[PDB]
């Protein structure tokens, strides 16, 4: 025979515009994220550099 | 269609932030630190976060007059 479709034809293809939105890239959850990071990280440094001051009044 | 800041203040204010971003902002993070300046360092002297003294930067003289030490002396070398 020729080269003919199946009998019940072939399926439909995905052919729309997917483009899925994700958590990982709206800008709530990373403007959270970013504002936890610089908080946590500012009570690091104003920690360090109270105790480098400390350092600093024994050696001298 | 874009508002004028002195007939509306706080429509412009939301307008340039959404419109004028990083020109809002900057103006907003520039303000924070003239308040972080007014407001922390007293709420600091409220929980009792004292400043710690200064460290010395020179050979610390003590005033008053000379204590007349005996002790050390020619004899004891
Ligand atoms: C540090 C420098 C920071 C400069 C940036 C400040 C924001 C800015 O550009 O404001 C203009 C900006 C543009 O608004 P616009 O209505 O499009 O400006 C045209 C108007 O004719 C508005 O014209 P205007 O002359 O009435 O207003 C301009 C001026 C306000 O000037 C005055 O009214 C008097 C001048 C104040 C000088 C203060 C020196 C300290 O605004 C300021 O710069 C206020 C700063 C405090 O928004 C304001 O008016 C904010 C005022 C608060
Ligand atoms: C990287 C890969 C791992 C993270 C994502 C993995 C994942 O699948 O997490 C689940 C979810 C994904 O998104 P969602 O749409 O909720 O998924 C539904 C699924 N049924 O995940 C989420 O919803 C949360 C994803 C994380 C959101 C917060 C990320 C914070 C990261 C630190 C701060 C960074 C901010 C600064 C960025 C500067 C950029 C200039
Ligand atoms: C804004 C950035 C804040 C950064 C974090 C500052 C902080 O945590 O200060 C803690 C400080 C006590 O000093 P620390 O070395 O942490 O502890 C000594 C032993 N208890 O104690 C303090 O100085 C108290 C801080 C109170 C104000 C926190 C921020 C308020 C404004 C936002
Ligand atoms: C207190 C409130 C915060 C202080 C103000 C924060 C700064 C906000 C942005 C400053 C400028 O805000 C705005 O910027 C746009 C730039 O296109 C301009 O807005 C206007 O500019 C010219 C007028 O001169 C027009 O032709 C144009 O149609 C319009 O966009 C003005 O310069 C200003 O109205």
């Amino acid at each position: 025979p020729q080269d003919m479709p199946p009998p019940g034809g072939y399926e439909a293809v995905q052919y729309k515009r997917n483009l899925p939105s994700r958590g990982l890239f709206r800008p709530r959850p990373l403007l959270a994220g970013a504002a936890v990071l610089m908080l946590y990280g500012w009570y690091k440094l104003v920690k360090g550099i109270r105790e480098q001051n400390e350092l600093a009044r024994e050696k001298m | 269609t874009t508002p004028r800041f002195w007939s509306t203040p706080l429509k412009y204010c939301r307008w340039a932030a959404r419109e004028r971003p990083a020109l809002f902002f900057s103006v907003v993070i520039g303000a924070l630190g003239p308040v972080t300046l007014a407001t922390v360092p007293p709420l600091r002297r409220l929980i009792g976060d004292v400043d710690a003294a200064p460290i010395p930067l020179t050979y610390p003289i003590p005033p008053g007059p000379r204590k007349q030490l005996k002790g050390y002396d020619d004899d004891t070398e």
